[PDB]
């Protein structure tokens, strides 16, 4: 009544009852501007008070729940890029800061589609084959097997006898290629390389 | 801050830091710690498979 | 990261609730806010902080209202007052602790530290209870209202049953607490008083009589221990009571007058 | 501003350090004690060939049981072979290639490896499904990581670049302590026996050794004129040898808080890049960028020998905890045991 | 007396009656030191005397019903995520393990969309390779085979003349992610690896 502690809110024609500190938990939102009481912003209903606003209800859930707890969660049905705008209306930086790394993340497991597979050339005996082949580590996959003929032990029982090349999946497009200058890395790649 | 060169003022102070704990350290004879090390060696020369021959059925490389 | 001015925004009020609660005004705040203003603040990884200001903000109500009434009150009922004043204490934190649950849940087991119930009974148990001027002035009434009744007077049973009950729950690793401010000197004091009293009864009347008020002292001295005392102190002191009187004295009990063992 | 002022009490405190090691500046018993028959002639003869590597091999280390050894190549794969029959007891593909570093836990469960990647995997060897799996990775190391050694099997320090050799607990996967001394980026490292004091070598040619209950660094040495490649401490935990680019390799001691004894020659100019001890320390074995590695005598610097082999350079040395044997992690593919 | 056997709670605005046993149904929950009359307990929408949390009623539905049957229920939309949060919220430290045990089930399998695959080496003679090839288990993918020059019995009809490889895929964690050695399952394994 003379405090407004607990506001009563109207978004989109919803209820939603909340704290002024939820909603004062940082200092850019629109609606901190909404919870400072001044002539400016006087647009309420004449039943209970509850301010109008012409936004989504559905969209500022997550942004509610954000402000309570500084983190956004949205449903698995509404569309990340709706609260993005509708947060953008409210204009919040850190979490635009957040929802644009999850857009960003959704793009790239999109792209995905060229997934970059790590792929290497292990090597074992005939006989350790079978090992090597059930004992191959978790997370790569198996991709060829090539006999050669070797030189040593007649064309068999040679430790290059068998190349199995195998690889990995790897989700480079969200992760990205962890690509930076180290002076002694580069000295250590070029020493190498040649 | 920039005013005290990035405050880079602290890495002077863990330098001296190290050198004043450089100083408190004592510093054994440098000729005992060479006798000490020979005294060691030699307690040791005796055994290490590299120096004394190993028998040729005994290193796990020949049998 | 860069969320101090809130932080402090939260703290400020946060503390200031703290101290209305322990000043005992729960008329102008909500559990719930403060139990999520307490969260929240968990919620930017400031756990610790939070931890070590309940530490010194009870730390300052103990010592700067409670310490101080108990000391201003040595000369009346001051076994009450202290009863009282730790009876207040224990639910004042006990709604404390419900206001931070979270950092009682997810930060005391982060950190391996003990919980926020465990920092505020070792907060009272040293800063008033082990505090020196308070610490011996109860040890040295209670040996006092014991010896007392010990001497044939009614004393308050329940005040005395309060002491040790202090001192057992306070005590945080064990009876360790309880053990060394009241139960070895009150061990002490009940082995010396059986010591004298063994002596001049021996001295004094037949062995017969002797078994007899040996026993009665015995049965008395249950009824010190459950309308007075702790539970576990039953073994201990009735094992005094044997060695002292008993034990100490076992030969001796076979002749005296007309009525020893030969007799 | 004041920094002149803390530059001159470092240089007086450092003045006074090289006045003390000049007090302690003795007449090296060690080749005064040239009297001492040295090692003569090593005879020294390769008996495996673990040439089951294809790409160039940089970290090479055994495990404590003396017969699992594990080397990692440039390509990305790590191999724990049994030395004593020539197997691959394992064969790891790595999720980046560039592999500088492969550390084996003590109890042999654990291996440790850390590249260009910047990040020390650390890989479960003993599951119940029999696969490798991977444990923990431990990232924040932003300098690509050099050599990494093993204080348990949940405490383990990676010698990275950023100038750093954060010790971590391998089961939180955070670097519970920070190791700042160095300028330049640490690029070896080498744990005592006593397994309280590491000994960590950057670029700055700063031998730093560092106490690891809490993070300082213990001493600082040099007289290398150039980046630190490699430290084998001494089987004491009291001594510990370096090479470097330069071709001349200096041991040093905790107590003496300088260099002990050199080991260069005139015909060696190439880089030295691997250093390791004999089972009593008194050969000390030297891995050149040169072809083929040699075998000093430690108390005598003197040509021990050479490990004639290989036809590439050799990469990276270790003798077996026991000292039975060395292998030479080369760039060649193979691994060379010799005995 | 002030007791109701009903109690009726405001969650985000939303009224949520239930009886007090279900809510007193642990003595951890937030919502059980709710049950209590305290002095603690202060505010309450007059409106109706329920006691107003700024809390998702969204994320109350999962919450109230484990707590009224002691099963959580996850709906294919909602987050499992934000459920998590409130129930950390609400501090009730039973439930957490099965809600992080959803999370990390289904975001392993998302992220393990190539799930960890068994791979084995079979061998076997031409003769018999049709027949364990047409035979192959249920379940189990062909992957790759190779032929090997047979050191006995010519090159041919011998069971190093072919090698078949073969796979399976599993599921990570939805049959578990655990290993749970024995210190004589530790011995077998050292026994096994040399």
């Amino acid at each position: 009544g003379s405090v407004s502690k607990w506001v009563r809110l109207n978004v989109g024609g919803t209820y939603f009852l909340t704290t002024r500190q939820t909603l004062c938990r940082d200092p850019k939102s629109f609606l901190y501007r909404l919870c400072q009481a001044d002539p400016d912003l006087d647009s309420d209903k004449d039943e209970t008070g509850a301010y109008l606003i012409d936004r989504d209800p559905t969209y500022f859930g997550p942004v509610l729940n954000y402000l309570r707890h500084g983190k956004l969660v949205i449903n698995k049905d509404l569309a990340e890029e709706g609260v993005l705008e509708e947060a953008e209306f409210y204009n919040i930086t850190s979490l635009i800061k957040l929802v644009k790394d999850k857009i960003r993340e959704r793009d790239s497991k999109t792209s995905q589609v060229p997934v970059k597979h790590v792929y290497r050339v292990l090597q074992c005996q005939e006989e350790e084959l079978t090992q090597m082949v059930s004992t191959m580590s978790d997370g790569w996959k198996f991709e060829q097997l090539v006999s050669i003929g070797s030189s040593y032990n007649y064309g068999n029982e040679d430790q290059a006898e068998f190349l199995c090349v195998v690889s990995k999946e790897l989700h480079n497009t969200p992760y990205g290629t962890a690509s930076e200058p180290s002076e002694k890395a580069k000295i250590l790649q070029e020493r190498g390389s040649r | 801050m920039a005013s005290n060169n990035t405050a880079s003022i602290a890495q002077a102070r863990k330098l001296v830091e190290q050198l004043k704990m450089e100083a408190n350290i004592d510093r054994i004879k440098v000729s005992k710690a060479a006798a000490d090390l020979m005294a060691y060696c030699e307690a040791h020369a005796k055994e290490d498979p590299l120096l004394t021959p190993v028998p040729a059925s005994e290193n796990p490389f020949r049998e | 990261t860069m969320d101090e001015k809130y932080v402090n925004s939260i703290w400020d009020l946060l503390k200031n609730a703290i101290q209305e609660i322990q000043r005992k005004n729960n008329s102008g705040l909500s559990f719930e806010e403060l139990y999520r203003n307490a969260y929240t603040m968990v919620l930017h990884k400031h756990g610790e902080k939070l931890y070590t200001g309940l530490r010194e903000v009870v730390t300052e109500h103990l010592i700067n209202k409670v310490r101080e009434d108990v000391l201003n009150s040595l000369n009346n009922n001051f076994l009450q007052t202290l009863n009282q004043a730790w009876n207040d204490h224990q639910t004042a934190m006990v709604m404390i602790r419900d206001i931070l649950m979270y950092m009682d849940r997810v930060y005391v087991q982060q950190n391996n530290v003990e919980n926020v119930y465990n920092l505020g009974l070792i907060i009272f148990r040293d800063q008033v209870v082990r505090y020196g001027c308070i610490r011996d002035h109860l040890r040295q009434t209670l040996l006092d209202m014991i010896a007392r009744e010990r001497k044939g007077e009614v004393v308050d049973r329940g005040a005395i049953r309060n002491a040790c009950q202090m001192l057992m729950i306070l005590g945080l690793e064990g009876r360790s607490v309880y053990e060394e401010d009241f139960e070895a000197p009150f061990l002490e004091m009940s082995a010396e008083f059986f010591q004298m009293e063994s002596q001049k009864f021996l001295a004094e009347n037949s062995a017969s009589v002797y078994i007899k008020k040996v026993e009665a002292r015995i049965n008395e001295e249950i009824e010190r221990v459950m309308h007075c005392l702790d539970k576990s102190t039953e073994e201990p002191i009735v094992k005094v009571v044997e060695r002292e009187l008993i034990s100490k004295h076992m030969k001796t009990i076979v002749e005296m007058e007309n009525s020893g063992l030969v007799h | 501003s004041e920094l002149d002022q803390l530059r001159q009490e470092a240089e007086q405190l450092k003045n006074q350090i090289r006045d003390a090691r000049k007090a302690c500046a003795d007449a090296t018993l060690s080749q005064i004690t040239n009297n001492i028959d040295p090692v003569g002639r090593i005879q020294m003869r390769t008996r495996r060939t673990l040439r089951g590597h294809l790409a160039k091999i940089y970290a090479m280390h055994w495990g404590t049981d003396s017969r699992l050894l594990v080397s990692a190549s440039q390509d990305g794969k790590l191999i724990i072979w049994d030395s004593y029959t020539t197997n691959k007891v394992h064969a790891i593909p790595l999720r980046s290639s560039w592999v500088m570093t492969c550390a084996y836990a003590p109890s042999g469960n654990y291996v440790a490896c850390g590249g260009l990647d910047n990040i020390c995997s650390i890989y479960n060897l003993k599951t119940r499904e029999g696969n490798v799996r991977v444990s923990r990775e431990l990232a924040g190391h932003t300098g690509y990581l050099s050599c990494c050694r093993f204080l348990d099997d949940n405490q383990i320090v990676t010698s990275s670049g950023d100038t750093t050799c954060a010790l971590w607990d391998i089961e939180t996967g955070q670097q519970t302590t920070t190791f700042t001394g160095h300028t330049g980026d640490v690029m070896s490292l080498s744990l005592a026996p006593d397994t309280r004091l590491f000994v960590s070598g950057a670029c700055d040619a700063s031998a730093k050794l560092w106490d690891v209950r809490e993070g300082m660094c213990r001493q600082t040495f040099t007289g290398h004129e150039s980046d630190i490649n490699a430290i084998c401490f001494f089987p004491n935990g009291n001594a510990f040898a370096t090479g470097s680019d330069d071709a001349t390799c200096r041991l040093f001691d905790l107590r003496a808080d300088q260099e002990l004894m050199t080991y260069s020659h005139d015909n060696i100019i190439c880089g030295i890049t691997s250093v390791s001890f004999s089972k009593s320390g008194r050969l000390l074995l030297a891995g050149y960028d040169d072809f083929n590695c040699n075998v000093w005598d430690a108390l005598k610097a003197d040509r021990a020998g050479v490990l004639a082999g290989h036809d590439n350079r050799v990469s990276c040395l270790g003798v077996t905890d026991d000292g039975m044997a060395v292998a030479t992690g080369s760039w060649d593919s193979f691994l060379k045991i010799w005995n």
